[PDB]
């Protein structure tokens, strides 16, 4: 029909977006013509949005960005950067955010490499390290990246949430980051706002509020709760007796398991009984399926393969 | 507590060398920043250079090329190695400390630096 | 039913296992009681599944096994092992597979980590390198772990897919791999057949034989190839004309799109044409969702609030 | 293209030390792997050590502790420094290096080693 297809999306859409905020009905507001620092928020959530796609969970999340602190020479501040030649030193204030620790979800660290055509060398392995206090560990690894340093300049980020969530609670042990060279030549890749000081380096904190903070359909929750909704249901195929097979040596057979029950359009999980993703015509099936390994014979010669999506390990409605 | 004491200040012709100080009474962490701010008589304090993780530092734009931060860790002493002395560069030097906070909290006397 | 849903599900099933093995009938094969050698193979790749469970695509692939070589003194063979206190190099003959090198699709290096009681440090942080020519770099990094060194025995699995297709195209590049403690002490991470010399070193190759050898279903495919079957479908809701709403700021709309077509039971894709998953009872439905960046108002506070599974970019029969 | 000379054997009594020397005459890559084997007279060639990437290096059972490989790049010369001496180790040494394959495929003529 494509007529009540689209309608019933639309209006699932309406109650997805409102539940997720956990709104009773639409907010009745201003209809300004926007300070650029709450645009400049919701630019960089977005465009993190984008980047990610050049490849609790329900409920929305909050976003909240904290550049990297100006340095006045005339304030007694400490400066947020230090420099060697083989790593940088950058440290946000995260300080107004110590009420909202509890709250917190993931943190983003943004930066933005710039260009670097004099490089020397044209990729290297970046690392980036939480600063520890002091004795004992210095530094703890979060992630590494190549980049190609003397390519054209794009934004980086990195899932840096454990080393938020410490500096939240830990106002003592907010030492910063360490963005290092992976040595196993300095650091050839430049950062906007770091090296040479729109592309500052920033943080994105993605808060569940505590009003919102007032069990996936899998064979722990699915075969213990038994339920008409869509849940995961046992199946077991027995190669001989269900398949009349005797080439198969190994395994004997396998649970495959299935996906059953129903999907509402409008120990309960949520994922079985709203409709999470807004479909306009929820439906159950596999969300995560996983390989069989079988061995069998073609004569004297053994085979040992592995298939793809042989085992139903969860469910969702869709 | 913590404790600042700067030396090696002192009366030198544009161009020439001088080599300041800071000696640390007090407990001081490694991984504590120190810096060196410099006054010059009515004006405010000015960023110069300070020290932290890693022996990493930060230079003000107008020292750059010219002055090194250095740190003893072991004696708990940051000295300013200033070459091509300028008259720009005449002012009280003070040599600061982080604070227990990302700010600086402890201040020695400071030492005179004249460049003619 | 139950009734025609487990059958159903069971002759999906069977035809899913020929087809991924390019059959048209099950192979008419001895019936023995199989040699150690052969059911090893089986061993591995069924517990290689079972531990990354523990957290081309369609057809099968065949898994052969390459043990770490034995040593003979008296044989002018160099060892496959070589020992500094920062780090181990282990090489595996591959030559019987140069052969195969255009069938190569994924190759895992699966090491046993030995408890080392004894260990100083607790935990750390090991590399895999694949060693280079030399003048030039003399390693490329391929991946790394965190390891409890004094924890109980467990299997490690790396994938060196890259390393491997090199090795068989170039036998004069196979230096092996370095298995390197991570510096920014020595390694104190210990491993079966590797220290101290069942859980022997080994690779698993997976291979797509020719005789396989000879389209997801997103936008670029969808939108360019319109069809009656399961496939992406354009939908852009408008906050303001489709929902009456002006509390939302930006955006003022996006491409949520959704999922429609025939899902068959039994410029072409297989994901759209045959029943992959082997369902009961097939169903059109999203596979990869994203979320949506929103910033709207409740008075003077602005919000920028991230909500996930918003947008549909592929879907699958299922 | 590649050839060894080894030096440095003699007689010596158990207990005393015996540094061996494998000079590299040709072209020999730093990534080929050079070791000992020692041959007892009648008896077959036994791999004793061997040097690869990172100076990494692989001894036989019975010369561990007491048997030292090392390698000088530079020169294309690999060392065996053997200490402790017992009987069992009297032999001719070989010296051996990486054929371009993973096997030993370059040999020097030997050095006897004689331990009373
Ligand atoms: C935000 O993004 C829009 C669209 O790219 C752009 O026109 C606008 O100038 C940006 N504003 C800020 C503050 O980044
Ligand atoms: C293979 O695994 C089975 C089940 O764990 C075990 O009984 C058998 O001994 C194993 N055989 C080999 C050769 O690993």
């Amino acid at each position: 029909d494509m007529d009540q297809f689209m309608r019933k999306r639309i209006e699932a859409i309406r109650g997805q977006i409102l539940s997720k905020l956990k709104l009773t009905s639409p907010p009745e507001y201003p209809e300004p013509e926007v300070p650029p620092e709450v645009i400049s928020i919701y630019n960089s959530t977005r465009d993190l949005l984008q980047e990610k796609a050049s490849r609790e969970e329900y409920y929305a999340k909050e976003v909240y960005k904290i550049d990297m602190p100006p340095f006045f020479p005339s304030e007694n501040a400490i400066p947020p950067t230090f420099y060697r030649p083989y790593f940088r030193i950058v440290r946000f204030d995260v300080s107004a955010m110590e009420k909202r620790a509890s709250n917190l979800v993931k943190a983003e660290f943004r930066v933005f490499r710039l260009q670097n055509p004099k490089a020397r060398v044209p990729e290297q392995r970046i690392e980036l390290y939480q600063i520890l206090k002091s004795t004992s560990p210095t530094q703890r690894y979060i992630d590494s990246k190549v980049v190609k340093t003397r390519a054209e300049g794009e934004w980086l980020s990195f899932d840096v949430t454990d080393a938020v969530h410490e500096w939240l609670h830990h106002k003592d042990r907010n030492l910063g980051f360490k963005i290092s060279l992976h040595c196993p030549e300095e650091l050839e890749a430049r950062f906007a706002g770091i090296d040479g000081t729109g592309k500052t380096p920033h943080l994105l904190l993605m808060l569940l509020p505590s009003y919102r903070l007032e069990g996936a359909l899998d064979a722990a929750y699915c075969f213990r709760n038994v339920q008409d909704n869509c849940c995961l249901r046992p199946l077991y195929i027995d190669f001989k007796r269900d398949l009349g097979w005797k080439w198969i040596h190994e395994p004997k057979g396998y649970n495959a398991n299935f996906c059953a029950g129903a999907c509402p359009y409008l120990v309960l999980s949520l994922y079985n009984t709203i409709n999470p993703e807004a479909s306009a015509s929820p439906c159950c099936v596999s969300q995560d399926l996983e390989p069989l390994t079988i061995l069998y014979y073609i004569g004297k010669t053994p085979k040992i393969e592995q298939l793809s999506n042989m085992i139903v390990k969860s469910c969702k409605c869709s | 507590q913590v404790q600042l004491q700067e030396s090696g200040g002192g009366l030198v012709q544009a161009g020439g060398s001088l080599r300041l100080s800071c000696a640390a009474s007090g407990y001081i962490s490694n991984d504590d920043v120190m810096g060196w701010y410099r006054q010059a008589p009515g004006k405010e304090r000015e960023f110069v250079a300070a020290i932290s993780v890693g022996a990493s530092t930060n230079y003000a734009d107008s020292v750059k090329g010219r002055f090194t931060i250095s740190r003893d860790n072991a004696k708990n002493t940051v000295y300013l190695q200033m070459n091509s002395l300028k008259p720009e560069d005449t002012a009280v030097y003070y040599c600061a400390a982080q604070s227990e906070g990302y700010w600086f909290g402890y201040w020695g006397q400071g030492t005179q630096v004249t460049v003619s």
